[PDB]
């Protein structure tokens, strides 16, 4: 299972690229390899640009 | 309180027209918009949406991302990359929205509805600002 808050491509940490596949994924592309259970971040049951924010918070922490 | 708006503009079957989306009454820096602008798909097709570049900065790292998969649904989140240096901190014209016309469209006018239930408007922190939206609409001549 993936336990890593954020990790969307599943690689055990959460850095900048996760937040290009975030990114990505909010314009409505197809990203390879995306973790679609792991981008409501904040579990508030929806994807958006909040998600984004948060993620990006949690990687300049 | 924070407004974002949509405009209104007026064209003729086939043409394209431009619609500005602005935002007003600024105070507390701007780190996040997500809004979404319904429009009727069977009257317009949306050839882009664009950023207000003077306001809307650091557009090369991402800042401004637009979803038009859904029809006649548009999309819009302003994120500061950064979290501290590409804020939006005055009033004015967000992005342009870019419709074209269906050649066979009636005459009459066809809202631009903001969607209140996913609008969100934070700071540099992801606090919310309180906010309000105002709609527009496109009037077929
Ligand atoms: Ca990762
Ligand atoms: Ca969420």
């Amino acid at each position: 299972s993936n336990t890593i808050l954020g990790d969307l491509n599943d690689d055990g940490v959460v850095n900048g690229d996760d937040i290009v596949m975030m990114r990505q994924y909010l314009a409505g592309k197809t990203v390879s390899g995306i973790d679609k259970n792991a981008l409501d971040i904040n579990g508030d049951g929806a994807v958006n640009g909040r998600d984004l924010m948060e993620l990006i918070k949690k990687v300049s922490n | 309180t924070v407004k974002l708006s949509v405009g209104t503009v007026s064209g003729n079957p086939g043409d394209t027209v431009k619609v500005p989306v602005t935002i007003s009454q600024v105070s507390t820096p701007v780190g996040l918009i997500c809004m979404d602008i319904s429009y009727d798909a069977s009257k317009f097709t949306v050839k882009d949406v664009l950023p207000n570049t003077d306001l809307v900065k650091d557009t090369d790292n991402y800042s401004f991302i637009v979803n038009t998969s859904t029809p006649g649904k548009i999309s819009i989140t302003f994120t500061d990359p950064t979290l501290a240096n590409y804020p939006i901190s005055v009033d004015g014209i967000l992005a342009y929205l870019d419709f074209i016309i269906n050649s066979n469209a009636t005459a009459g006018d066809s809202a631009l509805t903001v969607d209140p239930a996913t609008l969100i408007v934070a700071d540099e922190n992801d606090k919310d600002i309180k906010d309000a939206a105002s709609n527009g609409k496109i009037t077929v001549t």
